[PDB]
RNA sequence: GUAUGUAUUUAUUUUAGAACUAGUUACUAACAUUUUUUUUUUAAAAAAUAAUUAUAUAG
RNA sequence: GAAUCUCUUUGCCUUUUGGCUUAGAUCAAGUGUAGUAUCUGUUCUGUAACAACUG
């Protein structure tokens, strides 16, 4: 209770901008594409014989879950 | 005006909300006739193998 | 009548306060040219009624809001809760529901 | 002490009926295990049953209307003894709806167990009570008032003690200010390098951006104010 | 007897149940200040909790601490009316009216389209009685093609001061800031009550040949 | 709005998106029209990305690629929500457009087995006596199987003291708790809630249903006197399998043997051919109608444990917060489910198969046949279906045919069929294990 | 049983009441070690069977 | 016409529910001794005046 906030607000970027920083070296700054580019009978004994725009709502889902369901 | 939220999941200050607050087509008939005019028609049928049985 | 907006609210205090402001009355500019700044010569008089006038009027106020929290509390016929804010919201919920339908 | 009751299924009594309701209106309806735990010698499945079946108020226990009773006939002749799908069909609780079907086509021992027990009546009490529904009515209160975490409770009682804490470091220097040795009071540590002081200064002040106005003679008014205000809560005390 | 209602009402009834020299005083205010600017560093919103801290610098008789709290909580939400009316009248209850003159002043160049503003820096200057200040301030007020209330609200103005000569040039360029015929008919109905036979009849015929 | 309201507002994002996971259609009574609409817009996104996710987690389940246990945990959950949803809106479609059963099919589907059970003769399962000669013996084995869930484990839930207890007190006063399952067959037709939770195979995921405990031992004694009156009345006939004779290797290597024994039909001389169709009777249990059950399940028992049997099905269907009433679907989980499961699937036998030869492959009832045997060799040849038996789902037929016989039957196909661009070979599906 | 937090100032900064009485419920606590198979009668009758246990548990 | 005090409807709501997922999940049958909580019962009900001094 009371620790669980809905974060109305978001941490600006100005709130960090007048902070000193560190120089710390990081794994993905180091250089990499240095370059850039430029553009220039028996038959007879029966007694029967003769995209809708909704995922859940369409065929691929029911066929997915008519398959593994069992 | 929005009205005021209120969850039957979470209550998160604990408060108690008033109890009133949180809480055919023709085939079927049609269906249903047509087994009872079987029943009647294998009755019928059976009585009268039964009477021809009987001679 | 219904909900009234900003814009009338605020012209219908304004008259209210010059009809007290009236009925309150029947019981120069310098310019200094060196800084830029304004003296305007007000008499001591009408500042201590402009400070008493705001400061009673807030104590008004502030009284009869403090009469009706106890008239609000003491009337128990909305509904059952548990504390002294569970009371506020489920009159909140009686004015709302009344009102819609 | 209890001896334990394996088999909770019993008659809905009117104790059982209001703690569950008064349960209902705080837990909610999906939480059922939270409110069959409130009253005992109940399940949270027959907690569910009687809620569903009898004690809600949005169910249809009236007399019949003859269009309702017609309908009956009919939809039981369609449907052979399908008593669910005839009760939603008429937003009704399927139970009324068996008895009244009985009591048209009409024109218990004891040691028994009764399955059909959350939808029947309940049974009011003796005048005074037993002894455990008194207990159930005492921890039932008890449960339905606490609305509180553990970190909340515990900032409930830091805020007391601090407080009469501080009572007591006002009290043995007041002691001391009387036989003539005055100490100061000690100020709180910081738990970090920059941690601030609210005295010292005013920590983030804004300066009102001066207009075309002039406030020497108001800035001089204040300050010989607030200048006496000090100097009487120094001699007086406020 | 037993229901649930008087549960209830059981568990709500039991539910429901010195500063004497300087220093006492700054340990007072060191201990609240920690609260509030606590609860302030936590939550930058919540105007409320703005009013209420300056509130305290108020009842310190501490001004300056009181005019940067009110100027920090401008700095966050600069479209709160009440944070304005509260620091403009936390400037004249404690006399200090060219403080007041100068916060108006800043609050309608700030927010030119809010009504409420420019009335309360109207009603200051009619308390003090400088009736030039109140006619300059309604011309500003009028230049920027308000709107009907602050238009109303300056020929009612110019009739307690019984300027009758004024009124007809407020309304001469009160009938061309709004073109109705409701404006027409209202500077009709002042040339009946206060005017001449030949000044409503002229009136009626600037009206009629303009339409 | 000023800001206070905003985080107000948001409380009915939540409350909707809850109520689409448990399928509670979240109606706000006094709620203005287009705020509805951008809510009920979002948690359409929202559900959109939750089921796509569920189904691709649910592919790298299948294929083996690394997944944790809470992401396996997480997906059974998602998957349980999508299946109780689909199976809502197929309840709601069948009460909404009708049956697809249409009486004719319901008239002559009832004519063939009222047919069929004349010729057998069948005496029809009585109500069970009040002195039944056989009936405690019938108690112990029923109790037996409700008894073996428990031989195990010693840490107990609640739940399961409640069902121990409900059998050693059945174990303690027999005659009394026999008396009472004489008078639930009778006189009850309203029954509790049944809860179907999930248990995963990693390929597939497959439904438990659990009953209330003192309806379950009534169930479990309807189902030993079910089976054993059936039995005595020889009602399933030979081909109808799994039988308490064989294990399942043995009736493989039966149904092999039998192949190999029946008249020349290796024999290819003369240009004949034999044929074997093995199938899938697709959805059969989702598909029974209970009115078409009753009435074709009063035709083989007393009508009060028809109406017992027919109204324990139309009960309350509850995963965690989500309940719907099962109003055409045949449950799988009720103890004698196995029993209303091979009648349907005898009726389905004897459209595939006919009168004539369905007398053929039982025989009289006088003596019975054996599982594949003929009382004599002409019987056997007198029609092009040899063989015939069903497991659960599945069936399997054997055909023999002459040279005219096969070309005048694909005659009627490629008559009604016709195939002159030769893609008759690209839908045939055949076993690449070999 | 951990995590984690809290407590530990002396080297001096100038001037409506009174009395008596015992058990019932919950919750908590690294705090503590009297056999097996039956039968029979309404307590008694029968039959039977074999040199001795852990200081180890945590989010 | 206008002010002061006081009560009704009408506006204002002013201590007036601040995230997520597999409803996040499971389950509420142990003996003694001890601590804490609460709950039933009984009896009893110097003052005034007069005479004298004003230190």
């Amino acid at each position: 209770t009371t620790s669980h906030r809905p974060q109305l607000e978001a941490r600006s970027g100005a709130k960090a901008a007048a902070y000193t920083p560190t120089g710390i070296e990081h794994a993905r700054l180091l250089p990499g594409h240095t370059t850039l580019k430029y553009r220039k009978s028996w038959r007879k004994g029966t007694a029967f014989g003769r995209y809708i725009n909704d995922m859940t709502k369409s065929e691929y889902h029911q066929e997915f879950l008519h398959k593994h369901v069992r | 005006k929005i009205p005021a939220a209120v969850s039957n999941w979470k209550n998160p200050n604990g408060y108690t909300v008033a109890l009133e607050r949180r809480v055919i087509n023709d085939g079927f008939m049609k269906l249903s006739e047509a087994l009872e005019n079987a029943d009647k028609k294998a009755r019928q049928e059976i009585r009268s193998k039964m009477e021809l049985k009987r001679l | 009548r219904g909900g009234i907006s900003y814009d009338q609210l605020a012209k219908l205090s304004y008259e209210k306060t010059l009809r007290n402001l009236a009925t309150q009355t029947q019981n120069k500019v310098q310019k200094d040219t060196k800084t830029g700044k304004i003296t305007i010569a007000d008499d001591d008089k009408l500042v201590n009624k402009l400070a008493v006038s705001l400061q009673s009027e807030s104590k008004k106020r502030y009284e009869a809001r403090k009469r009706q929290m106890q008239n609000a509390k003491t009337l128990y016929g909305v509904e059952s809760f548990i504390n002294d804010k569970n009371k506020q919201f489920n009159e909140k919920l009686s004015r709302e529901s009344k009102g819609s339908e | 002490p209890p001896v334990p009751i394996y088999v909770k299924g019993g008659v809905w009594t009117n104790v059982e009926d209001q703690i569950l309701k008064a349960a209902v209106q705080k837990y909610g309806t999906h939480q059922w295990s939270k409110v069959a735990s409130l009253l005992q010698k109940k399940t949270a499945r027959q907690s569910e049953l009687r809620w569903n079946e009898y004690l809600n108020p949005k169910l249809n226990f009236t007399e019949f209307s003859k269009e309702e009773d017609a309908q009956l006939l009919d939809l039981a002749r369609e449907l052979p003894n399908q008593w669910r799908t005839i009760a939603d069909m008429m937003a009704r609780p399927a139970q009324v709806c068996v008895e009244r079907y009985n009591r048209l086509l009409e024109s218990l021992k004891a040691g028994d167990i009764n399955p059909n027990a959350e939808t029947q009546m309940a049974r009011p009490d003796n005048g005074d009570l037993e002894d455990e529904e008194k207990e159930m009515l005492a921890e039932a209160r008890a449960r339905l008032l606490n609305t509180q975490g553990k970190k909340a409770t515990r900032k409930i009682r830091e805020r007391m003690l601090e407080e009469s804490k501080r009572i007591a470091e006002l009290q043995k220097r007041r002691e001391l200010k009387q036989a003539g040795i005055n100490v100061a009071i000690k100020k709180p540590k910081k738990k970090y390098g920059t941690d601030i002081d609210y005295n010292e200064d005013i920590v983030y002040e804004q300066a009102p951006m001066p207009g075309i106005y002039d406030t020497s003679t108001e800035d001089r008014q204040i300050k010989k104010k607030f200048e006496q205000f000090e100097r009487k809560v120094n001699r007086k005390g406020l | 007897h037993v229901s649930a209602e008087q549960i209830l009402r059981d568990v709500y009834k039991k539910g429901q149940k010195d500063i004497l020299d300087l220093e006492e005083l700054r340990e007072y205010q060191r201990r609240k200040r920690t609260e509030y600017e606590g609860y302030l560093k936590r939550n930058r919103l919540d105007m409320g909790q703005w009013i209420r801290y300056a509130q305290f610098e108020i009842e310190q008789h501490d001004m300056r601490r009181a005019r940067s709290i009110f100027e920090r909580a401008l700095l966050v939400d600069s479209s709160f009316i009440p944070l304005w009316i509260r620091y403009i009248d936390a400037e004249l209850k404690v006399k200090c009216i060219n403080h007041a003159r100068n916060l108006m002043n800043r609050a309608i160049s700030t927010l030119p389209r809010v009504d409420k503003l420019w009335y309360k820096y109207l009603i200051v200057e009619e308390s003090l009685n400088n009736v030039e200040i109140v006619r300059s301030l309604y011309t500003k007020w009028c230049s920027l093609e308000p709107g009907v209330n602050a238009w109303n609200s300056f020929v009612d103005f110019e009739i307690r001061q019984k300027n009758w000569n004024g009124v007809r040039e407020i309304y001469s360029k009160y009938v061309m800031a709004h073109p109705q015929m409701q404006t027409w008919l209202k500077w009709v109905r002042f040339e009946n009550r206060h005017g001449n036979t030949e000044f409503t009849r002229s009136v009626y015929s600037l009206a009629i040949d303009t339409v | 709005i000023r800001q206070k309201k905003a985080r107000t507002i948001l409380q009915h994002l939540s409350e909707a998106w809850r109520c689409w996971k448990a399928n509670i259609p979240w109606d706000v009574p006094g709620m203005p029209a287009p705020i509805k609409k951008i809510i009920e817009r979002y948690i359409k996104s929202k559900a959109d990305a939750w089921v796509s996710a569920a189904h691709y987690n649910r592919e790298r389940i299948k294929r083996g690629a690394h997944v944790e246990k809470t992401m396996v945990k997480k997906n059974l959950g998602r998957l349980t929500r999508l299946w109780i949803k689909n199976e809502q809106e197929r309840q709601r479609q069948i009460q909404k457009n009708g049956p697809e059963i249409t009486p004719e099919e319901a008239t002559t589907i009832f004519s063939v087995m009222v047919e069929w059970l004349e010729s057998r003769s069948f005496s029809p399962i009585p109500f069970p006596p009040l002195t039944y000669k056989n009936d405690t013996k019938i108690l112990v084995l029923a109790l037996e199987d409700l008894k073996d869930v428990y031989a195990s484990k010693v840490r107990l839930n609640a739940s399961e003291r409640e069902e121990l207890a409900l059998i050693e007190e059945a174990y303690d006063n027999p005659h009394d708790t026999l008396n009472r399952i004489k008078k639930y067959l009778l006189t009850q037709r309203v029954f509790k809630p049944v809860d179907i939770t999930m248990m995963e195979n990693y390929q597939n995921i497959s439904p438990v249903y659990s009953v209330d405990p003192l309806e379950k031992i009534t169930d479990a004694y309807l189902d030993q006197y079910l089976w054993y009156e059936a039995d005595q009345r020889k009602l399933f006939p030979n081909w109808i399998k799994p039988s308490d004779s064989e294990i399942p290797p043995l009736l493989v290597y039966k149904w092999t043997q039998g192949i190999n024994n029946l008249s020349e039909i290796w024999d290819v001389s003369r240009g004949q051919s034999a044929v074997l169709l093995e199938t899938t009777l697709g959805e059969m249990a989702e598909k029974i109608d209970f009115t078409l059950l009753n009435r074709l399940l009063r035709l083989i028992v007393d009508p009060n444990i028809a109406d017992y049997i027919t109204a324990k099905n139309n009960v309350v269907i509850n995963f965690k917060d989500m309940s719907h009433v099962n109003k055409y679907g045949l449950i799988r989980g009720l103890k004698f489910a196995s029993f209303i499961f091979q009648y349907y699937g005898l009726v389905i036998d004897l459209l595939l198969l006919g009168q004539e030869r369905a007398t053929d492959l039982a025989g009289p009832a006088n003596n019975p046949n054996e599982f594949m045997q003929f009382k004599s060799k002409e019987v056997e040849k007198a029609h092009p279906i040899r063989l015939y038996t069903r497991y659960l789902d599945r069936i399997y037929m054997l055909f023999h045919f002459e040279e005219d016989e096969g070309e005048e039957l694909t005659d009627e196909y490629l008559a009604e069929n016709p195939d002159p661009n030769f893609e008759n070979s690209i839908g045939y599906n055949n076993r690449k294990c070999w």
